[PDB]
């Protein structure tokens, strides 16, 4: 996970960043899965980012 | 598949109760349910159909 933080207003926990590493490997590597997160944890967060 | 919950979030999120509340039947709706329940019973209950 090295993302570029710019454009990115707001601010995200820890968590919020491990879902961004963690969808670092979906678009890289040309796979498609389901984020299915607990609700109330920020998913469209990780989605706008 | 990627799926987190509240536990790694926890001792910041408030408690969550499950309460369960009561509350005895009316007695014209006793009457209408025991009504529905006798004429349920003359299309015999519709339970194998
Ligand atoms: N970094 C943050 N700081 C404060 N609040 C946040 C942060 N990230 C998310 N939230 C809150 O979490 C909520 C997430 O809701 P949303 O992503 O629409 O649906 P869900 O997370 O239930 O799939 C938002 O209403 C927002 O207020
Ligand atoms: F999962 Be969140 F409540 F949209």
């Amino acid at each position: 996970d090295v993302p570029v933080p710019s454009l990115l207003r707001g601010n995200l926990r820890t968590y919020q960043k491990q879902g961004l590493n963690w969808l670092a490997s979906l678009y890289n590597n040309h796979t498609n899965g389901i984020l299915a997160d607990e609700m109330g944890l920020g998913k469209t967060i990780q989605t706008i980012s | 598949l990627l799926r987190r919950l509240k536990a790694d979030v926890e001792k910041q999120m408030p408690a969550k109760y499950e309460h369960i509340v009561y509350c005895k039947l009316s007695k014209r709706q006793r009457f209408l349910y025991d009504d529905f329940m006798s004429r349920a019973q003359t299309k015999a209950t519709l339970a194998s159909g």
